[PDB]
RNA sequence: UCGAGAGGA
């Protein structure tokens, strides 16, 4: 739950993301690099 | 006797440490394993639930109960359900006890193994009594109850072997070692610079002569001396564990011989 | 698409896979539950009704049983809901759905079904747990992984399928995958690693285990090998041990630059009659490489032996590890201060150079490299620089690795080895790159808030100084992560993009097949090739061989070929043959020597035209070299005595063999011309390696033996002819689908004509 | 330098699941990513009131354990109170060949 | 065109397999067994054995692109597979 | 049924025997014992798979000496050894108990 | 949940010392290792089971039912 | 009981560990025979060879009859066992050294021996290396 | 279905419609092949179990719980999986909760330094013994505690097989759904490889014998599925063609039979014939 | 760069060579340039090469570049497979594509054609064209459910 | 019955 609550969707990684969304926590598949977590 | 020579360095109701020489590796390894696996003993098998008003799940509880150590002096006097011709169970091959507890005060009620009440008759056989190493004698903490939780159930324990299921494990642990000086070169110590400093010396080292750098490798050497510290959970005294394991291995070999004669 | 080109089916199962060292190649662990759910409708016969009757008596509730009995009238009797299992009497022609038993040929499938290797049948080996067992080795061609992969099951219902499968997809039968003329599989993982320790010179084994491994080997000859060590103590060699496993008659002979008949490093590999002498067993020998042991055994014996070979090799290696053991640890990664210090200066050595060039560029003194922008060239040298230091650091780290280092041991064996790993593992991880470029200024004139604007220091643009063991600084960690997503994206994108590419290709070549006339057409009968692959030879029997007539100086080939029976320049030694002066001075034979020489001379220039690259190694049918050694060993030929051969016998035989190289059958000259064309290259080499001079001085064979070679050659040559009816296009397509999974959009650019090219360029000599 | 501000702690850059990753700064990036992913499929305990909650697809470990090497983020995560897994004893070696 | 047939005398592995399969089929039907039984209860092994010592009365009508055909008796074919 | 004894086919004076409901426990012991015989020419064992307590063991001996008798003598020696070990342990333990009657 | 009964590694019984364990931890204000040593858990295979266990049952009992 | 076709004493020219813990590569010069040079891999661990040692080196052309490989315990009756480091294997190769010597090659389970002898006209498949000293 | 009754709840919606919720429970005991994952991305499945004795044991008589292949580690570049084991081990000996947070001064040196103080190999090696002979293992093993977890994918929840089960109506094809006795979707690929093998018959078998097999009757006059089949009378006729003699039985896929019927709905005349009009 | 030039002694030797590499493609003009080897000139744009030189020459040209792509990753497959595909791509006297506008735009059996990426569209054309398929096709046979005349089924016993 | 979503290989 903890992550999924903080989960973020990208309707279909840049430096700015640094300090905003975990560069690691990303799903697989097409969503990989699209769905982010805070 | 001229057979394997035994020298107990330390003995305790929990564990016994000794040295075994005048024997080959195989016999020592076999002794270790037979002690580990082949020992008849008593363990809870059947759990019948009268009522569970506890947070914990029934099967959770029964699982834990299965781990309770038991008085197992005379298990030999006890038999196997497989052999016994009684239905379900009977004293000749099983022991019956019960647990009935009920929350009384709001404070947590700690249900321990001491609460266990033997029902079946031991025939005076030194078996079944729960084993308690508690200083307070409370026994194993079976579970915990709320202000008014009720838990009543019946248990039937039977004679089985750890090999069949670890719940019949009388052997808590087995320290085992030999050639502390590695005079047999059975291992190449890994190291960055020097194994001698990087590796610590086993305590047994002090009881054997340190090797000499100029000595040629005595390829004829064999692992004769052995160090063994056997620790039991508490079901049976260590000495009984050793004796009984030896006896079981003897029985196995004797059965092999009997089969040979039968063919 | 969903109903005809693909559908659900029955008599099938799918579950997760599990390993078994104790299992054979064509055997598979079958979960008992599945067997209790899958049966076979066998037809009652006099030779099986007995066990069938008993199986019926067993019923559906027993593991070796049956579920239904089918009368000739179609009465599919249910034994599940009937006591008739003890009452029905079987009649011939009745069908009974017999519970699948062991030895039953059955088919697997690992998804996605990338290509052919995905489809092998095996033999049933029931097991009491709920998952499949697979012999380790098969996984690679399966592209399997035991992370939890599932695999499909297909159970044939008609015996014709049984045989059909048993002769077309049986594991050993495809041991060599014709996509790359190399073994489809090989020894892998621990076994590959363990052998290295086992086969290493330094190893020795006590009799206790030697007794054990012998009976551990299933097909052991039952013969006690002699210990290599006698007086101080009885002992054997791992090499000895592995040799026992190998079947006799094997004569793999690999040389390396370190091969000197002494090989203190025991490089290369040399075995005689299965007795190992030189070379530590390495991936190049027991791996999937074509030049390794397995490939040779495949042709010298045949597939049905190699299956035993694997298990024999396999079972041993695991055992010897069982009583040795093998592990790793951080110590395998740590190095000494000196090593790290040297690395430290190495990095700083580069950094200043980067700084030096940086100032140079800041000076506007660095010039633009030809046809390239100073900005990029400035970077190009920079990124270049960082590469060497990272490279040398691992180099330096590699030098100081101890033999005890398990990973080093792991890499030296080649089991999943990678130099860059240890370097990154031990030394600086190295520069991170994305689109092959440094970290771009995602921020205004910078990348991260921790850097002033307009800075290009190595670290400032994504360099990594610390090692994995040292722990990445946040700056490093972030940069390193950035490159990760890049690889991750292409990981998923390929899993779909390749399939689309793959799907098109299969259809593109679907109706492409080989015709009995040794030709290729489409479903419309439109010719594709007049001779399949232009040689009519199956790739499955082709491997790279030397073309000796190409290389060497002009003076050289004459010396190693030309022989003169009249003059001193190329005087044949009479002792080479039982006939001496009877031959010398013989112009008639000297003539016979002539046409060969000119014929070879024609070939040399001809091949020069064929291979303008000068390369003298190419895939060809039938390893002539290998056969020669077999002949030598075939009768342990005394290479120190004159032979009964005569030049005429030598000359006629090669001519005769050439005639015998008949692939085509049309007696019309037109077909005959093609036949000559097909074997053109192969016959040239045949002449080369069969040159009388080579045949006499180097290959001192008997007349009986020499002929046996000719008969031997033709036998294989015929066996190597491509079979007809081959669905080659499908195979070829799969030959392309596989490497696609591992530039690629460039391929897609090829498949789709797409006149609008991306990167137009010219090559002008 | 003229630093204007300072991260209260670099670890803050990390993510929820990644927070469970020990010494993440020593592993290779995508490996870290995957671990975060499986963190959504490992069992443990969801909530203390499971008995009250009438739901499906429950999975409660018989004996949850707190990892030996924790992370400072955890005591906010409460993962110490609500962990998921066991500190098992692992042997990195080849023993039976399976 | 049985005379001057333009193809090899060698059996094709596919041809071998089909022959084996057909014989296994007819054996499973309990067709007249051409060989003595050496305990080879497997019909597949019975077929393999008949293949080994050459007692199959079958002829393959092999096809060509033009639709023309050559009839080759297993007797005519050479077994090296 | 626990013991299936067959003669070997690859060497004379040799036999292969299978023990059911058994594992290496008795295996290594008996194997070393037989290896300690002068008249045995070969001995070894294994298991088809971990899934069973099926224990297959091959041996070979000199002419005129029954391998089955070799097993019998081995077992007799082993039981004698075990009796001696047990008695040594009993004496050692009685003395160690006299010592440990004060500290357990 | 609740303290396991036997050492996962040894099988050595431990579901009796939790009470004394907390007693030493709080009443004797000792560090974990000190008590564990006082508890006879010489082998870290045993120590682990006790160093990590988190008592959840006490929280479950907080619910009225 | 043997018919060894070779026998000579070799002074150890050099001893090379070769990055191995039990075996060393060894070179030696035949005493009195400048034309006979020996290269040999020896398990020094069991045979504490030293530099300059003079070893009795011969090959059991015939098996040294003690009077499938027969078991150990071949010390019951007496044979050419007075040697200290006795190996067995095969004649690897018979390279001809300028028609004057034969740099014959031997393997002992992978342990290798090379010797130059046209003088020592020995030829067979397998024999034993007998080393006394 | 395997379990027992845990709890049953009976209630109604706001509308008073009665509703019942039933909870059942079971305990899953780790089976072979079950997925496990590390705290570092290392994953895998259970291979095979043993009894405590069988596994290699320490001089101090400690039995490992789980065993992993060393080869996995270095190739995957996952040092921390080792590091935690070091620090964790020290934690257990020191009995002090560990700290795995990143970018800290913690390093192997102090970790290993501390370990040696406890009296253990600074790199975590230990001398093991074969669990079958007891002979000391020539190599030394990396050994210590670690935090692992159990993933939802249960092997017993994956197994699935069937034969001659219910078949889905629209196409008479095998039904789908593990709970519903689903088949395996034989895709385009498999047959492709089969074609590579060339086992056409075994291709014919599956697509036909597995499913879609069906007998049909065709008019020679028009290759159209319009044959009246009075099997009760053995009487046949093609109205329009009014032919009672040019009837032939054919086995075609049931789904394909629909396609033609679909095609005949398309107004197309894909007439079929068993007699090639071409001569040569 | 060097080349594998057979030396006058008969042995191939390293011969350094200057070669111009440039962006864009215009063979028409460069081919007229003096001081070069027009015969050895090569480029990536096979499509132009075919136009410049010929379909058959391009066929070989395609192999070279395709070989380069496969060779680019260091993997290897037999010459035959690579040759087979490209040759098919040119049997129609032109650079056929594997796309919906090439291979699909064939004159083969419709049922074969329909199953690629376009089904319904072609189906109308067949009836419009009154086309008839031979049944020799595999998928057509698959649709029929009959043993395709291939491999094990490429003959009658 | 369809639709969506999560997840695996
Ligand atoms: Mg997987
Ligand atoms: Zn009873
Ligand atoms: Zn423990
Ligand atoms: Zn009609």
């Amino acid at each position: 739950t903890l992550s999924h609550l903080r989960r973020t969707n990208t309707p279909i990684l840049h430096n700015t993301h640094w300090g905003l969304v975990c560069p690691a926590e990303t799903p697989e598949g097409q969503a990989c690099g699209l769905v982010k977590n805070l | 006797e001229e057979g394997p020579q035994v020298k107990i360095r330390e003995a305790s109701k929990d564990n016994v440490d000794f040295i075994l020489s005048n024997v080959d590796l195989a016999m020592a390894n076999s002794l270790r394993r037979v002690m580990i696996a082949e020992i008849p003993t008593l363990a809870i098998d059947s759990v019948e639930v009268e009522t569970n008003t506890t947070v914990l799940a029934d099967e959770f509880i029964a699982h834990r109960l299965g781990l309770i150590p038991l008085q197992s002096m005379d298990i030999e006097q006890l038999e196997y359900s497989r052999d016994c011709f009684c239905e379900d169970h009977c004293d000749k091959c099983s022991v019956v006890l019960t647990l009935q507890a009920f929350g009384e005060s709001e404070s947590t009620t700690n249900v321990y193994s001491k609460d266990l009440v033997i029902v079946s008759n031991l025939m005076g056989r030194n078996i079944g009594h729960p084993i308690i190493q508690d200083k307070e004698g409370n026994g194993v903490l079976i579970c915990k109850l709320r202000k008014g939780q009720e838990l009543k159930l019946t248990c039937v324990a039977k004679k089985g072997i750890a090999k069949e299921h670890a719940k019949w494990g009388p052997a808590a642990a087995i320290e085992f070692e030999y050639d502390p000086w590695n005079k047999l070169k059975h291992t190449d110590y890994w190291y960055e610079q020097d194994s001698a400093k990087e590796w610590p010396q086993s305590k047994n080292c002090e009881y054997e002569d340190p090797p000499n750098e100029g000595d040629p490798f005595d390829y004829k050497a064999q692992a004769d001396t052995f160090y063994m510290n056997v620790e039991s959970v508490g079901s049976i005294p260590v000495d009984q564990v050793v004796v009984r394991g030896i006896d079981t291995l003897q029985k196995k070999v004797a059965s092999i011989l009997l089969a040979l004669t039968q063919m | 698409r969903g109903n005809l080109m693909g559908k659900r089916v029955d008599f099938s199962a799918r579950t997760v896979i599990s390993g078994d060292p104790n299992l054979e190649l064509d055997q598979v662990g079958v979960p008992k539950s599945i067997a209790k759910t899958l049966t076979y409708p066998e037809v009652v016969t006099p030779y099986n009704i007995d066990r069938l009757t008993q199986l019926v008596r067993n019923g559906p509730n027993e593991h070796p049983g049956a579920k239904y009995v089918i009368r000739d009238s179609g009465d599919r009797i249910d034994l599940r809901y009937s006591k008739r299992a003890g009452d029905i009497q079987l009649q011939y022609g009745w069908k009974v759905e017999r519970h699948i038993m062991d030895n039953d040929p059955v088919l697997f499938n690992r998804q996605p079904s990338l290509h052919k290797m995905s489809m092998m049948a095996h033999r049933v080996k029931v097991i009491p747990y709920s998952t499949f067992r697979l012999n380790l080795s098969v996984t690679s061609p399966y592209n399997a992984d035991f992370d939890g992969d599932e695999m499909n099951l297909h159970v044939p219902q008609s015996e014709e399928t049984r045989a059909e499968l048993s002769q077309l997809c049986a594991v050993p039968l495809q041991i060599v995958s014709p996509q790359s003329n190399k073994p489809c599989m090989g020894i892998v993982q621990d076994t590959l690693c363990g052998i290295r320790k086992l086969t290493l010179r330094d190893t020795f084994i006590e009799l206790d285990q030697v007794l054990n491994m012998l009976y551990w080997v299933p097909d052991w000859d039952g013969v006690i090998p002699t210990p290599a060590i006698i007086k101080p103590k009885p002992l054997w060699s791992g090499k000895q041990i592995l040799s026992v496993a190998i079947p006799n008659g094997i004569h793999l002979q690999r040389f390396d630059e370190g091969t000197t008949l002494l090989s203190p490093k025991d490089n290369g590999m040399l075995i005689i009659d299965g007795q190992i002498i030189f070379g530590v067993v390495e991936k190049k020998t027991v791996g999937s490489s074509n030049g390794g042991l397995i490939h040779v055994v495949t042709r010298e014996k045949g597939p049905q032996v190699c299956a035993k070979l694997f298990g024999n090799i396999q079972k041993v290696v695991n055992f010897w590890l069982l009583h040795n053991g093998f592990s790793t640890g951080i110590g395998d990664t740590i190095a000494d201060g000196p090593t790290m210090r040297e690395i430290t200066e190495t990095i700083a050595e580069a950094k200043k150079k980067v700084l030096d060039v940086t100032k140079e560029a800041q000076a506007n003194l660095l010039t633009a490299k030809h046809g390239m922008t100073l900005r990029e060239s400035f970077e190009d040298n920079v990124v270049r620089f960082l590469n060497e230091a990272r490279d040398k650091a691992g180099r330096l780290a590699e030098v100081n690795l101890k033999d005890l280092n398990n990973v080093k041991q792991m890499v030296m064996a080649g089991s999943k080895g990678s130099f860059i790993n240890i370097a990154q593992m031990s030394a600086c991880v190295g520069q991170q790159s994305v689109e092959g470029k440094r970290i771009a200024f995602g921020f205004v004139d910078r990348t991260l808030p921790h850097f002033s604007k307009d800075d290009y220091s190595p670290e400032s643009k994504g360099f990594v100084e610390n090692s994995y063991l040292r722990g990445l600084t946040p700056q490093e960690f972030f940069f390193h992560a950035m490159g990760g997503r890049e690889g991750l994206i292409d990981t998923a994108v390929k899993t779909a993009e390749t399939g689309y590419i793959q799907r098109r290709l299969v259809k593109a070549l679907e109706d492409i097949m080989v015709h009995y006339d040794n030709t290729t057409r489409n479903s419309l009968g439109n010719v594709i090739q007049f001779i399949y692959g232009e040689d009519g030879m199956d790739a499955a029997h082709i491997e790279k061989q030397s073309l000796d007539t190409i290389g060497g100086s002009d003076a050289a080939f004459e010396k190693r070929y030309r022989v003169d029976l009249l003059n001193t320049d190329h005087t044949l030694d009479p002792s080479l043959l039982e006939s001496g002066s009877e031959i010398l001075g013989d112009l008639k034979l000297q003539v016979l020597l002539d046409e060969e020489y000119k014929q070879l001379v024609k070939d040399r220039k001809f091949l020069r035209e064929v291979f303008v690259d000068g390369e003298a190694n190419w895939p060809l049918p039938v390893n002539i070299r290998r056969i020669i050694q077999n002949a030598q060993q075939t009768f342990h030929i005394d290479h120190t005595k004159p032979s009964d051969l005569t030049i005429k016998d030598i000359v006629l035989g090669v001519k005769d063999l050439q005639e015998n190289l008949l692939v085509l059958r049309g007696k019309n000259e037109i077909i005959q011309n093609a036949q000559r064309d097909a074997v053109t290259l192969f016959c040239c080499l045949l002449r080369s390696r069969l040159a009388t001079r080579r045949v006499l001085q180097e290959y001192r064979l008997t007349k009986q033996a020499f002929d046996w070679v000719l008969s031997n050659i033709e036998a294989q040559f015929l066996r190597s002819v491509v079979h007809p009816g081959e669905m080659v296009g499908v195979l070829a397509a799969q030959s392309i689908g596989e490497p696609a999974t591992q530039g690629v959009p460039r391929l897609k650019e090829i498949l789709n004509v797409a006149k609008n090219m991306k990167t137009p360029s010219l090559t002008v000599y | 330098t003229t630093f204007t501000h300072c991260e209260i702690h670099p670890s803050m850059i990390l993510g929820v699941a990644a927070s469970i990753i020990p010494f993440p700064d020593h592993n290779q990036s995508p490996r870290n990513t995957y671990q975060s992913a499986m963190g959504k499929q490992a069992m443990g305990v969801f909530l203390t009131n499971y008995n009250v909650r009438m739901d499906t697809m429950a999975n409660i470990l018989y004996y949850p354990q707190k990892p030996l090497g924790t992370t400072r983020a955890m005591e906010y995560l409460k993962f110490r109170e609500l962990p998921a897994g066991q500190n098992a004893i692992v042997a990195i070696a080849c023993y039976s060949g399976y | 065109p049985k005379d001057q047939r333009a193809t090899t005398p060698y059996m094709t592995k596919y041809e071998r397999a089909r022959i084996l399969g057909t014989r296994a089929l007819q054996i499973s039907m309990n067709a007249p067994v051409f060989v003595d039984l050496e305990g080879e209860t497997d019909p597949l092994r019975i077929a393999m054995k008949e293949l080994a010592e050459k007692k199959i009365p079958l002829v393959i009508r092999r096809y060509l692109p033009d639709g023309s055909f050559e009839d080759w008796s297993v007797e005519e074919l050479i077994v090296d597979l | 049924s626990k013991l299936k004894i067959d003669p070997d086919t690859k060497a004379p004076n040799a036999v292969v025997i299978t023990f059911e409901k058994e594992d290496h426990t008795l295996g290594n012991l008996i194997r070393a014992e037989l290896l300690n015989d002068r008249k045995v020419l070969f001995a070894a064992y294994k298991v088809e798979h971990p899934f069973f307590a099926r224990f297959k063991l091959r041996i070979q001996t000199t002419e005129g000496y029954d391998p089955k008798d070799a097993l019998k003598n081995a077992c007799n020696s082993i039981i004698n050894k075990l009796g001696a070990l047990k008695t040594n342990f009993e004496t050692e333990w009685n003395l160690q108990t006299l010592a440990a009657d004060d500290a357990f | 949940m609740i303290v396991p009964v036997r050492c996962f590694s040894c099988g050595k019984v431990v579901g009796d010392k939790w009470e004394s364990y907390l007693n030493l931890l709080q009443e004797d204000e000792l560090d974990e290792g000190t008590a564990l040593s006082r508890l006879g858990l010489k082998r870290y295979c045993c120590r682990r089971m006790i160093l990590t266990h988190v008592d959840l049952i006490e929280k479950f009992l907080r619910y009225n039912p | 009981m043997s018919n060894t076709l070779f026998d000579d004493i070799f002074q150890v020219s050099e001893v090379d560990p070769g990055r191995y813990n039990k075996v060393c590569r060894i070179e030696a010069a035949s005493t009195t025979q400048d034309q006979c040079k020996l290269t040999l891999d020896i398990n020094v661990e069991l045979f504490p060879v030293a530099a300059q040692d003079s070893l009795t080196v011969t090959i059991a052309s015939s098996l040294n009859l003690e009077d499938s490989w027969r078991p150990p315990q071949a010390g019951d009756r007496s044979l050419a066992d007075d040697y200290d480091y006795v190996m067995y294997g095969t004649a690897y190769k018979f390279e001809e050294v300028s028609k004057d010597l034969i740099a014959v090659y031997y393997s002992f389970g992978g342990l290798l021996m090379r010797l130059e002898g046209n003088l020592n006209n020995l030829k067979q498949e397998n024999a034993y290396l007998l080393i006394r000293r | 279905e395997n379990g027992i009754v845990d709890q049953v709840l009976v209630t109604t919606n706001q509308d008073g419609l009665k509703f019942v919720k039933v909870r059942v429970r079971t305990t899953k005991i780790p089976q072979i092949g079950d997925k496990f994952a590390s705290r570092h991305g290392q994953k895998g499945t259970i291979g095979i179990t043993y009894r405590r004795e069988d596994m290699p044991f320490t001089a101090e008589g400690i039995v490992p719980d789980l065993i992993i292949n060393p080869h996995a580690i270095p190739s995957r570049m996952t040092v921390a999986h080792l590091i935690e084991c070091l620090l964790s081990k020290v934690a257990a000996l020191s009995g002090n909760e560990g700290d795995a947070s990143p970018f800290t001064d913690i390093t192997v040196e102090g970790i290993s330094k501390l370990l040696r103080e406890h009296g253990y190999q600074s790199r975590g090696f230990e001398v093991m013994y074969n669990g079958h002979t007891g002979k000391k293992l020539m190599a030394q093993i990396f050994f210590g505690p670690t935090y692992y977890q159990r993933l939802r994918h249960m092997v017993d929840d994956k197994i699935h097989a069937r034969a001659r089960g219910p078949m889905q109506v629209l196409t008479r094809q095998p039904v789908e759904g593990r709970s519903r006795d689903g088949g395996l979707r034989f895709g385009e690929m498999e047959r492709d490889c089969m074609i590579a093998h060339g086992a056409a018959s075994f291709l014919k078998e599956r697509l036909m014998e597995a499913s879609d097999a069906f007998r049909v009757h065709i008019c020679g006059i028009c290759g159209l599925m319009t044959v009246i089949a009075k099997l009760n009378h053995n009487q046949f006729e093609c109205k329009g063609c009014d032919n009672k003699i040019d009837i032939y039985q054919i086995h075609i896929p049931y789904a394909a039979k629909l396609l033609f019927q679909e095609l005949m709905a398309m107004n197309i005349t894909p007439r079929l014939y068993t007699d090639r009009s071409r001569d040569f | 760069y060097d080349r594998k030039v057979p030396s006058p002694t008969g042995e191939y030797v390293k011969e350094p060579e200057w070669v111009l590499e440039t962006d864009g493609v215009n063979l028409s003009e460069v081919m007229t340039v003096p001081g070069i080897d027009p015969t050895r000139i090569y480029t990536n744009s096979f499509i132009d090469i075919m136009e410049v030189l010929g379909i058959e020459a391009g066929r070989a040209a395609l192999y070279k570049e395709v070989y380069n792509v496969i060779a680019s990753d260091g993997s290897y497959v037999n010459y035959r497979h690579m040759a087979l595909l490209v040759d098919v791509m040119t049997t129609q006297g032109g650079l056929t594509s594997v796309t919906r506008h090439g291979f699909n735009r064939s004159n083969t059996g419709a049922l074969m054609r329909c199953s690629f990426e376009e089904t319904v569209e072609i189906l109308f054309e067949a009836g419009a064209s009154a086309e008839l398929d031979d049944c020799r096709g595999v998928s057509e046979n698959v649709i029929l459910g009959q043993m395709a005349p291939i491999g094990t089924g490429a003959f009658d016993v």
